[PDB]
Parts: structure tokens; sequence; C-alpha cells
RNA sequence: UCAUGUUGCCAGCACGUUAUGGUGGGGACUCGUGAGAGACUGCCGGGGUCAACUCGGAGGAAGGUGGGGAUGACGUCAAGUCAUCAUGCCCCUUAUGUCCAGGGCUUCACACAUGCUACAAUGGCCGGUACAAAGGGCUGCGAUGCCGUGAGGUGGAGCGAAUCCUUUCAAAGCCGGUCUCAGUUCGGAUCGGGGUCUGCAACUCGACCCCGUGAAGUCGGAGUCGCUAGUAAUCGCAGAUCAGCAACGCUG
RNA sequence: UGUGGAUUAAUUCGAUGCAACGCGAAGAACCUUACCUGGGUUUGACAUGCACAGGACGCCGGCAGAGAUGUCGGUUCCCUUGUG
């Protein structure tokens, strides 16, 4: 575990929202993780691949990475 | 004897008698015998009361034990679901956390094989 | 290779410790397959445990014991007409011995004794006095073969 | 096994990772080795023909 | 106390074998003879064999709802209704019936309906439906008890209470010369009372020499629909109510369901025969 | 079909011998790229005239190419106008000074691949299947000291929807038998209506070569 | 059998003095492979058509085609492969083209198939004893030493290599002690913490490590398969696709 | 592990006893992708032939942008006079 993701994209426009302290739903393709604990309070629009799927960042957050935070495996599998 | 609250059976050596515990296992079996003093060969009923208190302290203070064990391994299991992980998603429909077999294997998580008509 | 005559057998050597082809054959079947030397000891420990209980010869009292155990008739699984009509057969020497210490080694392994040193020792014991789930089958074959020989004439 | 998929596997990729093997003469990107970069079905017919020097059948 | 956490479809056991000397459909026999459905004109016969298959129904309800107590599995409720029904030469029409693999069809809470039987077992303060139904001679019968297994709190008990009043006011309402949708609106109307919702798709559904004859009984006011009640229909009333809304999470097993609000539901089913003056239940023992 | 190994795939380490021979120490697929990347560039001009054979060779990583063709004159016409164009291409493709080395083979078609060759020509030439046959199988045999011929067809023959096949033997042509010599060739024609798979066994004679 | 002594083995010899052929030398022996010899009923006896063939004996390492492989005549089943490849034909040519983002392709309430693990005391735990070959290895083996519970980190010798790493190549086995026939020191699931590495990043979506996990399964029902000798069977090692591994797989 | 059945945006495609299902797949976080959602390119990501401008393209960077892509920063031809 020498160094998590830092979503560098996902971290310049976090820091862009958060200096200015103003919440925005970011439009995050990355999913790669939520290891970073400043992103609590950003609504991640997690691009789960259908579409930008709101995912909120807690403290407990960290330790497991951002991407199926939403789910993207779309899954009944019976009758539904 | 007495312990943490699992059975030492009377017929089960020392470390054997560890096995048992979720706190203990087999390899930490001989290295807390190691680290306290006592025989991984000696039987549950060859313990003394002395070292019974010096065991559970050293394994209640330098291990996780069965109440440590239980407030780590599902704290965090109720932290990776309460943070949306799949690993999460893994524990909800009963599957291996690590992404390995669901499909048909894992029998454990998922419950034995059925028969659905 | 059947439907051609006779087939060729492997040869089998005495014991070294023993020096008794049947002490060896009971090594090769008690042999769980894998692991001969760990097997040759089990068979030895078991006849040397059956050396002391008895207080006698081990290869004699494994010769007793295969006595009491080898069978004269043999049933086949031979279909004739749809229905199942059993034939008995003389058994060779050869094949009398293999099933006596095929049944020794089966119910050797079935006894429940600490190791099975002792459950082969047991049962080398028990087929030896006659009181061995070996000898029951040896006695219950042979009421069953004498049982049916309204179809004993059959000569396969 | 497109012609666009082989030249994407040939552009250069944005991450290290993305690198495959995507064997060239044919397109199978599946069970490509080192020793050869090639696929299994187009490896047989090469072999067959002879114009490899050294690979030959065995037997022991 | 502390609310039982969501359902998942455990381990399902094998299948109650049933000795063929209880008939079966034709896909048992060649496909192409397509010998099923029979005249499902409801002849006074088959009205009689519909009162011995009802009994039969019920008294393996009955055994089923007998054998419920918490720590019971709902394997061997599905158990002993089904040797109780077979040895009265019943054959469990859900057996295989579109793929559920279960003699009787066992729903626990926020299941809504035809629950498969699995390793799923039941515990104080719980509410289970279980649903029986046998097959002789060419008819079908058809019904489900919801039962409160253990010391249950207060709203459960009001909810599975609710659903067996709209089930016998939704019977009694049955009078010849009415339209079918009364019924349902009967139900919903007892449903308003107490706030209570009815699912508008797993209704009533038209039962005689074939299980389902597509004659849909629809638990709530349809103003469209002016089907008008004759004597000789059987037919199953089998009002749905939750705790929650009409949206629900069809169980991973499918045949057996849930409700997406984890709130609790309850079934209660009885089919009816219209007599010359009102309704007979035909399953009841 | 019946698993017939090729018989150059076959008795390659015992009759026939290889194609292209040289030794490479972390070296083999680059040899191998610029091998099949050589043999692409000669397929079809050269097949057009009537090629057989293409061996490469490695000297001292400079150039050994030998291209043996059944026609002189149509690779190499006039000096320089196509042999050193057809080299200095080869030397602007390939990394190395190529002295490109061609030869002519001393008899008429007698190669089971040359033998494919021409019966596949002609079968695109519109004429009888048969005759085709007939006529390129007797232009086959040929080989002085020839003992045995297989031919075989396969596709759409004659431009049909099924895809035939004929099969013809001459005298000894033992494929089992290891001391065969038999060369293998296999040609597919570009028919309007589809392709057609020419194989040619040329079974020498019964020689071990050992 | 000849040749063959280096990197390899080391009797005949010395030097190591610990680190073992390891070293100087040693061809003597494998070993290493170049050549060759040597199974061809080669000899004999017996039946048999006096024939094949068969049996038996003898020489022979191999005996009655030595053994293991490598041998696909004619054709057989529209089996499979336009997604290996081209391919006749049809369709889009501005899309079904096309790059990238993310996901899935790993999803699961199940059916089947195949395997490892077991279900033990023949074994589990702990420790010691001695033997494999093929290998594979240049950004790969990568060692010694160490921090390390252990991953993993350093670290680069000898290494394009019979030299050095893979250990001077094992495990099962031998022995000793325990465990005492049990949900067991079986058995591993199962997941949690924390890390550890690779990887941009390991939640789906790698694995590993320290710990803990101790379930089912107490040897399997109908029914079923394989195996004629190095065979069934057990154990271990290696190689490929592998930056990370789904591999309990495949090839040996 | 793969296949069948079911979801799905995809759970890629085919193979369906012998001759499918520890299969092609001797290796799916991107890739593999063939599927979908969405954003770009449109003689197109990739080419060939006719030109037509041409001395630039193209490269080294910055920025925006999920990224494709686009912006320009700086270099600007090498032939030899026909123009390539």
């Amino acid at each position: 575990k020498k160094g998590p993701f830092v979503d560098d994209h996902l971290l310049k426009k976090v820091d862009v929202q958060n200096e200015k302290n103003t919440k925005q739903v970011i439009k995050t393709w990355s999913r790669r993780s939520t290891i970073i604990p400043d992103f609590i309070g950003h609504t991640f629009a997690v691009h789960d691949g259908r579409k930008h799927v709101p995912v909120f960042v807690t403290e407990a957050m960290v330790g497991h990475k951002l991407g199926e935070f939403a789910p993207t495996r779309t899954f009944k599998g019976h009758i539904k | 004897a007495r312990l943490v609250g699992v059975d030492l059976p009377r017929d089960k050596r020392m470390e054997i008698a560890l096995t048992y515990i979720y706190g203990i296992g087999r390899t930490r079996s001989n290295e807390i015998l190691a680290a306290t003093g006592i025989d991984k060969n000696m039987r549950t009923k060859d313990l003394t009361d002395d070292q019974v208190t010096v065991l559970r302290d050293y394994i209640e203070g330098n291990l996780k034990v069965e109440g440590d064990l239980r407030r780590e391994v599902q704290a965090d299991i109720r932290r990776k679901i309460e943070i949306g992980c799949y690993q999460g998603l893994r524990h909800r429909r009963g599957l291996p956390v690590r992404g390995q077999r669901t499909k048909t294997n894992a029998r454990t998580r998922k419950g034995p094989k059925r028969t659905i008509a | 290779m059947p439907r051609k005559g006779p087939a060729p057998k492997r040869p089998l050597v005495n014991d070294p410790v023993y020096g008794s082809q049947l002490v060896t054959q009971l090594v090769n079947k008690v042999l769980l397959e894998g692991k001969k030397s760990l097997a040759e000891r089990i068979v030895y420990g078991a006849l040397e445990q059956a050396r002391e209980k008895t207080g006698t010869d081990p290869v004699v009292t494994l010769k007793r014991a295969l006595d009491n155990v080898k069978p004269a008739l043999e049933v086949r699984s031979r279909r004739v007409g749809g229905a199942t009509y059993q034939v008995p057969v003389e058994v060779r020497p050869d094949r009398s011995t293999t099933l006596a210490l095929r049944w020794l080694v089966n119910f050797s392994r079935q006894r429940r004794e600490k190791t099975m040193v002792e459950r082969l020792a047991n049962e080398i014991l028990d087929a030896s006095n006659g009181l061995g789930a070996s000898v029951k089958r040896r006695e219950d074959t042979h009421k069953m073969a004498e049982a049916n020989r309204a179809f004993a004439h059959y000569r396969w | 096994a497109k012609k666009a998929l082989v030249h994407k596997a040939n552009k250069k990729p944005k991450f290290a990772v993305r690198a495959y093997t995507r064997c060239n003469k044919c397109g199978r990107p599946h069970s490509v080795y080192r020793k050869f970069g090639l696929c299994r079905i187009c490896l047989r017919e090469m072999a067959h023909a002879g114009e490899l020097p050294g690979v030959q059948k065995s037997s022991w | 106390m502390s609310v039982r956490s969501a359902l998942r479809p455990g381990v399902l056991s094998p299948t109650l074998p049933v000795p063929k000397s209880i008939p079966r459909p034709e896909y048992a026999w060649k496909p192409t003879v397509q010998e099923g459905s029979e005249p499902w004109v409801q002849t006074p016969e088959v009205i009689e064999k519909m009162r011995v298959a009802g009994r039969i129904a019920a008294g393996a309800l009955a055994e089923a709802g007998r054998a419920v107590a918490p720590g019971v599995t709902t394997d061997e409720l599905d158990r002993i209704a089904h040797e109780y029904m077979i040895d009265h030469g019943a054959y469990p029409s859900t057996l295989g019936y579109k793929g559920f693999p279960k003699s009787c069809c066992t729903s626990l809470n926020e299941i809504i309906c035809h629950g498969i039987p699995d390793s799923t077992v039941i515990e104080d303060g719980d509410i289970v439906n279980i649903d029986v139904t046998a097959y002789i001679d060419g008819v079908h019968g058809d019904t489900n008890a919801t039962f409160l297994a253990g010391d249950v709190s207060e709203e459960h008990r009001l909810l599975v209470e609710r659903t067996h009043e709209a089930t016998m006011r939704a019977i009694k309402a049955v009078k010849p010369g009415r339209a079918l949708s009364v019924v349902g609106r009967v139900i919903e109307a007892y449903a308003n009372r107490f706030g209570y919702n009815v699912v508008r798709d797993f209704t009533g559904h038209g039962i005689g020499t074939t299980f389902h004859n597509g004659l849909v009984v629809l638990h709530y006011d349809q103003p469209a629909v002016e089907t008008v009640l004759e004597p000789g229909m059987t037919f199953t009333i089998e009002p749905m109510i939750n705790l929650g809304t009409l949206d629900y999470e069809i169980w991973d097993d499918g045949w057996t369901v849930a409700t997406t609000d984890g709130k609790w539901t309850a079934q209660f089913e009885h089919t009816l025969v219209v007599t010359e003056d009102g309704a007979e239940i035909l399953t009841q023992l | 079909m019946g698993q017939k190994i090729n018989p150059h795939g076959f008795r390659l380490g015992i009759t026939t011998e290889w194609k292209s021979r040289w030794y490479a120490d972390k070296q083999y697929k680059d040899y191998v790229k610029e091998d099949v990347a050589i043999r692409k560039l000669l397929a079809t001009g050269l097949e057009r005239a009537g090629i057989a054979d293409v061996e490469i060779e490695r000297t001292r990583d400079r150039v050994r190419v030998d291209i043996h063709t059944a026609r002189p004159g149509i690779v190499i016409g006039r000096r320089g106008t196509e042999a050193d164009r057809i080299r200095a291409d080869l030397e602007k493709l390939t990394g190395k000074q190529v002295q490109l080395n061609i030869l002519e083979v001393k008899n008429p078609e007698s190669q089971a691949q040359l033998v494919a060759q021409g019966v596949a020509e002609q079968l695109s030439n519109r004429v009888a299947f048969r005759r085709a046959m007939r006529k390129a199988i007797q232009s086959a045999m040929r080989q002085p000291n020839v003992k045995g011929i297989r031919v075989q067809c396969s596709g759409r023959l004659g431009g049909a929807e099924m895809s035939r096949s004929e099969f013809y033997r001459e005298g000894r042509v033992p494929l089992h038998t290891l001391r065969a010599d038999i060369d293998y060739g296999l040609y597919e024609a570009k028919t309007t209506f589809g392709r057609i798979g020419v194989k040619v066994w040329i079974y020498k004679g019964d020689i071990v070569g050992g």
C-alpha cells in the first residue's frame, strides 16, 4: 500500500471547488480512489458509465476506492 | 480452564486450545505461547491460574482477540458498505469480497448450492 | 490383456525384514497409493504387534490368518437371460490369496485403533484366531456360494 | 482485430498499463507470446511451412 | 424490538417429489397434445372435486401453520404440508409451475407472494404467509394464509389482521349480479381507513381446471372493468396489504418477492365459488 | 478432414530442408518479422511470373536473399530496370544493404507449389477445370526423376456455390513413409465467385537421404 | 564402445580448510553429446503345408514389431473456424467509421462440468535427516547480509551463464515429540483491521503478508468414470501467456 | 474456472454429447472490447490516386478539456526549379 490514487484531474477540480468554499456536483470521471479526506462535502457525480450518479464523501469513506460507490452493475437477474 | 470465553477442551494441547478461539489460531497459538512462556504441547488440564491471568492480559493487550477481531472485522465491513464500496457490495450480495468467483462457487458466502426450477 | 489368454503378472519379492511373499503382498495392499516406506513401517509395526500379542512368528501368524480368510469359490457378475444367475467358480490359489489379503486390508483400515499400525495388528489377530470381519466374510461368501448350487453347473 | 484496433494498440498509449500484444500479422490479441509474438493459428501455419530456421517435430 | 433485516434467497433445498398417482399437466406428455386448459366451464362435478382439493389444500396449510414456530424453517413447513397433501392424493400445482421449485409458497414479511421456500428460517416476531395448492382429477385449488410467528409487535399484527379483514370483506362483497371490481374497491376502502396500500399487480386470479384461467380480479378500485359475477366462477381473492408503498423489490428469488421499502406485508387467499345468493369458500377446513 | 500432417511439416528434419537458415541470440522475433515482410513484398508480382521458392539466409547481418523463379526475363528484365529497382526497394524497406540473389529453376513447372500455381492460374483462366487439371497435372508429374503425385482441389470449383473437391493419385506416394521426400504446394486462386485451393504432393522417391 | 575434459565429475593426485569439484591438475568413470555398436526369433528345439505363423528354450541389456514417441491410404460426420486470416455476396461510407472517458465483459436466486482442499492420526502441529532432472534468467535470475512474525524494501555479486541465481537444487519418505479419531492442531472457507509490493490507481478491480476467522464436509445417494506397469496413486519442482495475478489451470 | 438460464450498458461473440462448457479466453481496474452511456475526428483514427494552395507540416511546451480534441507559444523545410 505504497500510495493510493490521487485523482489528479479530480484533485485539481476538488481543490478549485473547496478553495472557493463552493459545493458543486463534480461530474467526476475518476473512479479509482476516495482515499483523500478532503473530498468530504463534494457530491461526486461518479461516471459509472451510464450517467454521473451522485455519491457523498464521509469520514469513514476512506480505505476503499471511488468506483462502485455508485454501482455500475445494474442487476436483478430474477424476473425483475 | 478459564479464558476470555472460548472453551479449552480437556484433550487439546495449549496451542490446540488456543486454535479454537476466534482470537487465537495455531500460528498465533505458537506466537502467544512463546511470548508468554507456555508449552504448545502441554494440556489445558496442566494449566495454572497465574499463567491464565498472564496469558489473558497478554492476549487482550497485544493481540486482536474475539472482541477485538469482531470490532475490527465487522466494523470495517460496515465501513466499506457505508462508503459504497464494491467490497461492501460483495458483502451485501453474499459474495467473496475480493471479487473472486461468485458465479457458481463461494458457497460459504451466498450459501450452499441449491436448485431452482 | 484379456480376450487373448492369461495375463502376465508382476513378480513379487519377499519382505527384507521378514522374508515371506504373503507379508510383502499384505504390505503392497496396506500400501496407501503413493507411499511405500511409511506403509512398510506401518505393516512392520503391525506384524511385530501381532508377534508379542501372539508369541509366534508374524509370518506364520499371517499365514494362519490368510488361511482363515482365503476363499474357495468366487461369484462373478455374468448376466444370463436377463436374470442375475450367480455361477460359482473355483478360485485359483493366487486369486484366493489376493482376495483374502484385500479383505484383510479393507477391514484393517476399518478398525478404530489409534494407528493403522494397531488397526492392522488387530486385524491380523482377529483373522488368525477367527473372530474378525475377514473371517466372517469368508464364512458368508462360502454360505452364499453354497446357497446357489442350482446355478453352479453352468461351468463358466 | 479491426485495423483500427490494430493501429490503436500500435499507437502510443497514455498509460503504461494499456500495452498488450495484439499480434500484428493477423490481429488476434489473445495467446501471444514473447519468444515469437504471434498467435497460435498463424504459428502452426508458419511452422509447418519450414521457413522458420530450427523448429521441427518433437519426438522422444 | 430490533427490526428484522432484509431477506436473502437462502439455499433452496431439493424439490418434494410427487407420486404420479396424482396426475399432471400435458407437458408431462407429448408437447403436441395440448390437452391442458380443459373445459374450464364449472360443472358441479368439478365443483365437488374442487371442494375436495380445497379441503386438502386448507388442511396442508393448517399443518404448515401449526408447524410455524420461531426456529422452524419454511422448508419444514413445505415438507409437512406436502406430506399431508400427498397423503391426501393431491399434486402440488406450484411445484414446477413456470419454474417454482417447491410444493408450497412461503412468503416472509416483505415477500409479496409465491415466495420460494429455502434455508431462510422463521424467528420470533415474524409474519409468514403460506400458500398451498392441490390438484386432482383436473381441478386446481389454491389458498394462502398469513400467521404471526412468535410474539409480534403491534404494527405487524395490525398489518396482518387488516389484510385478513380486507380478505373476508372482499369475500363477503361477492354477490350475483355485482361487478368484479367492487371487490377490489372494497379492499382499497379497508386500506384507506388505516392508510395502507394494495399492490395492483399480484391480484386475484380465476381458478378451475387450470391454475390460471386468465380471469384476473384486481384488488383495487378499477372502474374500467365491467366483469359481472354469475354463479359458478371459482376464483381466488388474495388481497395484498403492505406497510409501505406500491413499489416493491422482487426478491432475488423472483417467485419470492419483497417490498422495496423493506416494510412487511401480508396476504390471505381464499377461493370462492359464487352461489345463488353469495360466495362459498371451497378451500376452507 | 483426415489429419494429414504436412509432408514438409513432417519431414522437415528428415528429408526436406528449411527455407531459411541462420542463428540469432535474443534476436528471433525481429528476424521473423523481417522474413515475413520480405516474403509479403515478393508475393504477387513474383507469383504472376511463376516464382517457385524464396530462401532468406543471414550472413553477418548484411544480406542473403535467394529467389528461385521458373522463368528468366520477368524478374530480371533490362539490366538495372527491374532487378535493381526491387533490390533498392528491399534496401529501403529492410535496414540492411540488400544484394538480392535471383536464380532460375532449371526445369519447367515441376514443384508442388509451381504445379498449384499453374493449376490455379488455369482455373482463373475460365478453362475447363478438368482440362486445367489433367493438363497441368500432366504438366505436373514432369520432375525428371518423378515417382508419384497427388493433386487435390477444393473450394468454389468452377464458380459454383458448393465447395467441391477432387483427388487424383499417381504411382507410389507414401505420405506415411518418412523416406518420402514429398514436396507440398498449396495455392489459392481468387476467382470472381470466390476462392479455389489447390494442393500438390510430389513424391520424388523412396530415398532416405540420411 | 570410440571421442570427449570445460563451466562439468573427481576414483588415481595435491591445494582448499570450509563451501560444496570448491580450486590446480586428473579422461580413468559417468556426465555432455558427435559417431558407432548393439533385437533382427540373431541361435536352437517343437507343432504347423515343411508354409506362414505360433510356443518354448538359449545367447542377449533389451525376445520374440526392445520401449517410448513421430507414422492419418480411401474417405467419414455441411461438426468448427467469414471473431486467426483472405474470401463470393449483402449492408454503412459520413456510419455499424472512428479516438477517448467510465462501466461491463468477473454481474448470480441457480443447473452442469472440471479441478484443489479436505473430511485425518497413512494424518494435523513442531523440529531435525538425505536425495531429482529439466530447466528458466539482461533491465530478468538476481543471491550473500539485514530490517523484518511475514509479505515486502534494500541490494547487486556471479550472471546472455554445466561456472552464478534458481539454493553446493526438493518433496513424499526417515526420525523424534505432540495431537488421539474428534467439525478435530482435520479442513480450509469466510471476511475485518492494518499494511506489502506491482500497478496512475487494486471497492467491482491483483495478489500477498501479521493476526484472527475454524463453516460445510466425519469419505458421498441414485448413478458414474479412469486405470494392464512404472500402470493406478501420492508428493514435490520447473516452464510458457504473467509489470500485478483469477492458474486449484495447461505443458512437462 | 467455463458453460447454460437471468439481469445488464455490456454481463462481448461463437462453439452446444462424440466433435461445448478448467473452451477459443497461455491472463477483462484503463487496455483487452468487439457492448453500452457520453464527448470529439470526420477523406475520416487509417490509407491509396488526382489535384489545389504551399513552405509548411511536423515537432518541443502551456492551457482548457473525462479524454478524444482544440488553442497557439518556439522550428519551419530538405530538393532544385520542374516542383517533388
